[PDB]
DNA sequence: ATCGAGGAAGTTCATATAAAAGGCAAACGGAAGCATTCTCAGAATATTCTTTGTGATGATGGAGTTTCACTCACAGAGCTGAACATGCCTTTTGATGGAGCAGTTTCCAAATACACTTTTGGTAGAATCTGCAGGTGGATATTTGAT
DNA sequence: ATCAAATATCCACCTGCAGATTCTACCAAAAGTGTATTTGGAAACTGCTCCATCAAAAGGCATGTTCAGCTCTGTGAGTGAAACTCCATCATCACAAAGAATATTCTGAGAATGCTTCCGTTTGCCTTTTATATGAACTTCCTCGAT
């Protein structure tokens, strides 16, 4: 089987800005 | 006599069986022949995708036998099995061992 | 609220507790497992009050399928189809 | 001594572990004193894998609703729960998840 | 006389661990989440073969079904090891 | 008028059979034949009941005299509920007897298990329900006691209610003019077979 | 005057009438940018339904988060919104109101 | 570092807050509500292009909308 | 050549109101209200028929879902509503 | 020579109701009783959210019913809240809610 | 018929039988 | 530093509980080959609808200065809710017979599709006929805040 | 204080888009009369499975008193957002031609249904065999607290 890139909740309710 | 549609697929869930849910649940009038190998496919790789990090639940809690409580750090642990399964919740299970941020002394 | 109503007898009806079966330290260890690093003291009144309008969206929606096909008897399918319905997909026992 | 440790060693005792948390009995002489309000006259029979199917739902239920009612408490400078932090958790919740 | 998913998927649990034992309610949970991912998908393909004035579900309306009741690193590796298994049924 | 009498009622005629359910309801003398010719019998049985409920709204529709329809069904269907014979000692139509029959447990109800239904052979059929101090009774598991007025053999059914073996001794032993009450070798599924063992060895003497 | 009024004279304004909040050509550039983002290369070609389907519902959800969020303002005794009461608002609805 | 977000403009966010209640606005919404503006188109776009990549067509409809709000959680009753 | 109930739901107002217009989108709103009641129940009633494996939706296998679609004080009320007019519907 | 609705005495109509209710396949057979039935309910509903909208005309004073007074008369009910949980209304508007506390 | 409209619908307090 | 006391891994160990190998009946379903059946891709074509362009245009947003109301840390008065220690009543287990009640099997008729029927009224859609709403102005009626 | 321009109402007008009204004709759908068919009510019976007791059994909860870490209120330095005067440029409406794209009509061929035969594969069922885990003891180790 490949993988693929799994991440732990990597927090969500806070907005991202593209940096 | 290479009859199996499964071993035919390169599979290893089955396919006569998706066939014959597929009409019993009255999901449409007539059913596609190349539809139910591609329904024994994304259910594989839906189960595949658990066990292999339900597989390094037990081995990183040092136990040999996947119980339901290993399952839940598995999906839960996850970004998009999360939102995936967004409305079930694990009998047996617990929850992610959550250390607060105003409980840091 | 309260109807099949209580005063059939006599008032206080309630005879020995017959809610108050969820005990104190109950509602403190399920509390205690969610971060609840200390618990007001009304909270246990509230909890109390939330988990008898839980029933209330799961029963109703529970005896209705076991009222519907002709039974006495509410299965282990018919909680796991009640709450399929609500929103809360229980994998238990399906 | 006086306080030793009274909480920590508690909370990260009960995440570690899986049990259940209402005792059964006095949670099944809740189901059917509600099951009979309900279908007038006729108390139900409960088969015995329906009350381990509340109780994996109602004690999955109430500790995501504290978890998340917690999360109010440390918005506004306070440690310990209210009752506002309840009855705040259902309002902002939306009226299809536990009302 | 109930038929379950339990022989197929102990499989593929000692196709990607060589030890890896399961319990009996754990074979409980991995039905029904594999029954929860067929009625979802299978029943999202009813509604566009019913949309778009078809009467078939094909190898085509999985697809767009997968592509929705999934989150988005999921899908593009659901998909690409999907249509794999569709062409070597094809050419066998 | 009550709102558990809808569901009562509703249950109680759907455990008849199509053969007899011409013979029970002219028998339990309740509603007026000119709405039975109204009800017409010869179709499907989930529109029967609704207008039978129907007609019983437009009356009292009381939980006394509708719980005496279980009672009538009980007399038809002797075959279904397990037995028991008690008899007592220690002392006839026994008419001071049914001046109080419900002496027992005041705090609860004026009377749980109100029955007026006699039968020939001195035959005395009561419909015993349960309940507490303060909850409402149960009742869709009674107790059927049938008693002679002559012979002191008492023809209990069975009770899927435990624990209240003795105060049914002690309810119907005190409420007659006796004092002791004992529990025989005699549980069987007939009333034909309670004949030859109880009408033989008692009449007979 | 220093000031008359200005905030509620405008609010019970607004909430008595049944605009849109947004301009539309702005809304339209917004989302073909976001369309071709997807399905690479290719642009494609919108009604002028979809385009008033989006802003009877991006101004309708964003309207119903807003009065959500407020009431995490009130909470801590604050009047003012701040990112701590979006971020707080988005998460407490669970992953399917709002991410 | 023009324009083609910026168009949600500086007073239009302030008065959809004013809808919901909102007395006054910190500093920080304006630029706030213009992410999480973002992240709702992408999950509503993905789900509306999907429906017309399917059935061949080059047009987003209004039912291509209806629809896929419909399998998100918001069923929108002004055109289906 | 799609068919709608415009003309249907403009008689059912004149039945509680002699004088109220309506106005012709609100039209289009009481379209895809009751569409919507509509494709609920009998795509829920149909999991009833599915689940005690029969094949038949009959009258009473939408009474049991109309107890669930509705809340509280409205169920009783379009339950004896419902049962109405099946009864002068047999009896005729 | 008779309408199958005029038979029960509503007014929507039982064959439309009958004929969708085949094509969709939400089953393989279709019981004689059931679409009388769902004809009750689909009407009883559209009377309901009528009437309040209806009396919402009035008091507001405007005589033709406008798609403001279908969201006025849906979110001021308890019962009709909790089955239009989950649904928006075109051209819609919002509750008059302020509270005075931020007033 | 008539039932009752409640307007308020003030729901997510918990109250009491008092 | 000095050293007592738990606390915690870390090890061993029997031990049932639960699970894996085995087996095979075997009841059931997947499969092959065949016969016949149609839904749906492919191509041609009228034609709805939408992009790209213009010029008016002005309501409306971007920039700036400000003044006051608001957020934030500190400190002290008051009260409230965890530790604690200890009887005891209450939940567990288990074993219990009885059995109400779920599940199965067997009949058959009263309700359901097929289908062509004739009807037919009934809905959808197309020009004509009204009138209710929004905006303007009639600006008079009325409570706001400065001399 | 009254003057004062706003804040608000009503009264009358006045298009003008918007519903409303016939009437269409007829297409499409529904309603009716039988033909022939069948799911599912309805009755009876096996036997799985759960209420209702008794009872050690202790594990866990109820009550009361304390106390230190909270919760609440007030102040004041410091500030970050509404308010307001201007002004341009960016959103809008109208149009019109241009057309890429949609929708309808029409044909046939590879694809799904359907019955049948014959095997393999998937079940429950013990059944034996096998093992991991967990609870216990267990000691040695070893953090942590009182002198």
């Amino acid at each position: 089987k490949s993988r693929r890139i799994s991440r732990r909740p990597s927090d969500w309710w806070v907005v991202k800005s593209e940096e | 006599k290479a009859k199996s549609r499964s071993s035919r697929a390169g599979l290893q869930f089955p396919v006569g069986r998706v066939h014959r849910l597929l009409r019993k649940g009255n999901y449409a009038e007539r059913v596609g022949a190349g539809a139910p190998v591609y329904l024994a496919a994304v259910l594989e790789y839906l189960t595949a995708e658990i066990l292999e990090l339900a597989g390094n639940a037990a081995r990183d809690n040092k136990k040999t036998r996947i119980i339901p409580r290993h399952l839940q750090l598995a999906i839960r642990n996850d970004e998009e099995l999360n939102k995936l399964l967004g409305r079930v919740t694990i009998a047996q299970g617990g929850v992610l061992p959550n250390i607060q941020s105003v409980l840091l002394p | 609220k309260g109807l099949g109503k209580g005063g059939a007898k006599r008032h206080r009806k309630v005879l020995r507790d017959n809610i108050q079966g969820i005990t104190k330290p109950a509602i403190r260890r399920l509390a205690r497992r969610g971060g609840v690093k200390r618990i007001s003291g009304l909270i246990y009144e509230e909890t109390r009050g939330v988990l008898k309008v839980f029933l209330e969206n799961v029963i109703r929606d529970a005896v209705t399928y076991t009222e519907h096909a002709k039974r006495k008897t509410v299965t282990a399918m018919d909680v796991v189809y009640a709450l399929k319905r609500q929103g809360r997909t229980l994998y238990g026992f399906g | 001594s006086r306080r030793r440790q009274g909480w920590l060693k508690e909370i990260r005792k009960l995440q570690k572990s899986t049990h259940l948390l209402i005792r059964k009995l006095p949670f099944s002489r809740l189901a059917r004193e509600i099951c009979v309000k309900f279908t007038r006259g006729v108390d139900f029979n409960w088969q015995a894998q329906a009350l381990l199917a509340l109780q994996e739902a109602a004690e999955a239920f109430l500790v995501h609703l504290f978890e998340d009612a917690y999360l109010l408490t440390l918005h506004a400078g306070r440690v310990t729960l209210f009752p506002k932090d309840v009855q705040l958790a259902r309002r902002i919740r939306g009226l299809e998840e536990g009302l | 006389r109930k038929e379950s998913y339990s022989v197929y998927v102990y499989k593929v649990l000692k196709q990607v661990h060589p030890d890896t034992g399961i319990s009996s309610k754990a074979m409980g949970i991995m039905n029904s989440f594999v029954n929860d991912i067929f009625e979802r998908i299978a029943g999202e393909a009813s509604r566009l073969a019913h949309y778009n004035k078809r009467s078939t579900i094909t190898s085509r309306e999985i697809q767009t079904a997968v592509r929705l009741l999934l989150p988005g690193e999921l899908a593009k590796h659901a998909v690409s090891e999907g249509t794999k298994a569709v062409t070597k049924y094809t050419s066998s | 008028m009550d709102e558990t009498v809808a569901e009562f009622i509703k249950r109680t005629i759907l455990k008849i059979p199509m053969n007899e359910l011409t013979t029970i309801l002219k028998a339990w003398d309740f509603l007026s034949e000119n709405q039975l010719q109204t009800v017409n019998f010869r179709q499907r049985k989930e529109s029967v009941v609704q207008h039978l409920i129907h007609l019983c709204e437009e009356k009292r529709a009381s939980i006394s005299d509708a719980a005496l329809l279980d009672i009538i069904y009980m007399q038809f269907h002797q075959h279904q509920k397990v037995w028991d014979v008690f008899q007592m000692s220690k002392g006839f139509d026994m008419k001071q007897f049914k001046n109080s029959f419900k002496k027992i447990l005041q705090r609860a109800l004026k009377n749980v298990t109100v029955s007026f239904r006699e039968t020939e052979e001195n035959a005395v059929w009561i419909r015993i329900a349960w309940g507490t101090q303060y909850t409402k009774p149960n009742q869709y598991k009674p107790t059927y006691v049938v008693y002679y007025s002559q012979t002191p053999y008492a023809f209990t059914s069975s009770s899927m209610l435990r624990r209240n073996t003795p105060l049914l001794g002690q309810a119907l032993t005190i409420a007659s003019k006796h004092h002791q009450i004992v529990k025989m070798d005699l549980r069987s599924r007939y009333l034909d077979s309670l004949k030859a063992i109880v009408f033989k060895q008692y009449n007979q003497t």
